[PDB]
């Protein structure tokens, strides 16, 4: 089932989206987040995708919230779909492969620069055929861990 | 697009981690 650790880094990830740190993610924070990896989602687009996870409809998610549907989702198998539209978010010139510089940039926006040999050996692990680049199958690995 | 960013996330943190 969901390790000890899972349940810590869920919480770490939990906490990423909750910036002012109230226990709550609002559509506002969740706003934060999607801008910061490339997209502008409206406020009826924010307040359908906190629809997933907010079970109690309170307009908000809290963190047993975003943990039944992180841990729920692992069990899936049924989640290509929504791991092709992570990937197109690192893949932004839409070649089919995330490069170094596609990777740096998706993570330097979300608030963690790296150098030149961090970004490398991030590839390096997730890089299986060895072009130096990462494709879907090798996306679907890195997400799904 | 919700759940694609909570993954995102969590491999983000942990690649920091
Ligand atoms: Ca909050
Ligand atoms: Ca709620
Ligand atoms: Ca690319
Ligand atoms: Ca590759």
């Amino acid at each position: 089932q969901l390790t000890e650790e899972q349940i810590a880094e869920f919480k770490e990830a939990f906490s990423l989206f909750d910036k002012d740190g109230d226990g709550t993610i609002t559509t506002k924070e969740l706003g934060t987040v999607m801008r910061s990896l490339g997209q502008n989602p409206t406020e009826a687009e924010l307040q359908d995708m906190i629809n997933e996870v907010d079970a109690d409809g309170n307009g908000t998610i809290d963190f047993p919230e975003f943990l039944t549907m992180m841990a729920r989702k692992m069990k899936d198998t049924d989640s290509e779909e929504e791991i092709r539209e992570a990937f197109r978010v690192f893949d932004k010139d839409g070649n089919g492969y995330i490069s170094a510089a596609e990777l740096r940039h998706v993570m330097t926006n979300l608030g963690e620069k790296l150098t030149d040999e961090e970004v490398d050996e991030m590839i390096r692990e997730a890089d299986i055929d060895g072009d130096g680049q990462v494709n879907y199958e090798e996306f679907v690995q890195m997400m799904t861990a | 697009k919700i759940y694609a960013a909570m993954m995102i996330m969590d491999y983000y943190k942990q690649s920091k981690v």
